[PDB]
């Protein structure tokens, strides 16, 4: 099977930017009939993948003009020029021209923008769901860059690390901001004979804790 | 237009088969292959295969043939693809999509497979409550994959954050809130629309 190799793993870059990809196929993708099948295709978050450029370079309607690919033989490079934040996703290179048909491992291109704070908040568990026997304790940290991000609760003052989950969001296609949710999920008893709840964030923004309670 | 209808999402036994379909319209369905691709949540993607409707032929990654039966029905221009002997490594999104001339040019939505024992579970729907304010939506102990989350069946799309959802103790979790301005709550009704297609569910939920 045609091995594709796809460099770099990640592909961090400016507004404004070019951004370069490549892949290198582990043989020569060029088709019996002289054609060399290569595609280039766009994952962006909650979508289908969609297609940018056909056979090598052929940019597929509809796709605007800043992207170009160029290669041959088992070398071959998507060029992102002027670079938009609409642009991120995992980028991954194709081979159609010998079956199996392979991709390759995916590049996930990130807006690299000014470092921004967090937004945090906190919700506590809603009437309907305690009746049921549960309580969750909600945060949200909302609109952050970079990705990097700490939350820490604490009971009263006392830490809580078993029982909340943390989920990150990918990045965000108008603003390039991370945001993400933990979740301390307790029993509706324990939650009973406790008073103040915390969560805390620790960003690479301000040296200076946020929290809410 | 050009549409690749699947299905999102379906639930099935180890050691069972399930078969997905993709439903094709808008072009002439005989002309273009239908092609079968997975993405499991860290593989990247992976061909399976693909069936000209015209010949009927149907190519195979062979690291994947003794499992797997691609068909095509030219009458209601559904292609299908039957994945037999099912294990938990089969649980992933599969797409299918189109191609001829260019290269994928549309696909279908995606349908989410799992291949699990346990039993299908709707989600419980929660209200989340409090310059700037941040409403929020909590979509509890639901399985399988996926539930999607909209606001204000649509008409509200900008200033929404859905989080990807997290399992633990075999049920899924996820949240999702969305910051508007203060003059719209309570004023300008607000809710929470959750889909759980597996379970074929569906809860509103207005904010409080």
């Amino acid at each position: 099977d045609v091995l594709m190799t796809q460099a770099p793993l990640t592909l961090p870059v400016s507004l404004g930017d070019q951004a370069s990809i490549s892949c290198r196929s582990s043989q020569a993708i060029v088709h019996a009939n002289g054609n060399t099948y290569l595609e280039w295709y766009l994952q962006k978050p909650g979508q289908s993948p969609a297609l940018l450029i056909y056979k090598v370079a052929n940019r597929f309607s509809g796709v605007p003009d800043r992207f170009s690919g160029s290669g041959s033989g088992t070398d071959f490079t998507l060029k992102i020029s002027r670079v938009e934040a609409e642009d991120l996703g995992v980028y991954y290179c194709f081979q159609g021209a010998h079956a199996p048909y392979t991709f390759g491992g995916g590049t996930k291109l990130e807006i690299k923008r000014a470092d921004a704070a967090p937004t945090v908040s906190i919700f506590p568990p809603s009437s309907e769901q305690l009746t049921s026997g549960g309580a969750s304790v909600v945060c949200f940290l909302n609109n952050f860059y970079p990705k990097d991000i700490n939350v820490k609760w604490k009971i009263d003052g006392s830490e809580r690390q078993n029982g909340v989950l943390n989920s990150w969001t990918d990045q965000d296609s108008k603003d390039s901001t991370y945001s993400m949710s933990s979740t301390l999920t307790l029993t509706k008893d324990e939650y009973e004979r406790h008073n103040s709840y915390t969560c805390e964030a620790t960003h690479k923004t301000s040296t200076s804790p946020i929290v809410k309670s | 237009e050009v549409q690749l209808q699947q299905s999102g999402g379906e639930l099935a036994k180890p050691g069972a088969s399930v078969k997905m379909s993709c439903k094709s319209s808008g072009y002439t369905f005989t002309a273009y292959a239908i092609h079968w691709a997975k993405q499991a949540a860290g593989a990247g993607l992976e061909w399976i295969g693909y069936i000209a409707p015209a010949a009927g032929a149907a190519a195979y990654n062979a690291a994947f043939k003794g499992k797997a039966t691609l068909a095509a029905d030219k009458s209601s221009s559904t292609a299908y693809m039957a994945a037999a002997a099912l294990t938990s490594e089969d649980s992933a999104v599969y797409y299918c999509a189109r191609a001829a001339a260019a290269g994928a040019d549309y696909w279908g939505q995606g349908t989410t497979l799992t291949v699990s024992s346990a039993k299908t579970t709707p989600p419980s729907v929660y209200p989340l409550a409090p310059s700037m304010v941040t409403l929020g939506c909590l979509v509890k102990g639901y399985f399988p994959e996926p539930v999607t989350l909209t606001w204000n069946s649509g008409s509200l799309s900008s200033g929404v954050h859905t989080f990807p959802a997290v399992l633990q103790s075999d049920l899924y979790t996820l949240s999702s809130s969305v910051t508007v301005t203060s003059s719209p709550r309570p004023s300008e009704t607000v809710t929470c629309n959750v889909a759980h297609p597996a379970s074929s569910t569906k809860v509103d939920k207005k904010i409080v």
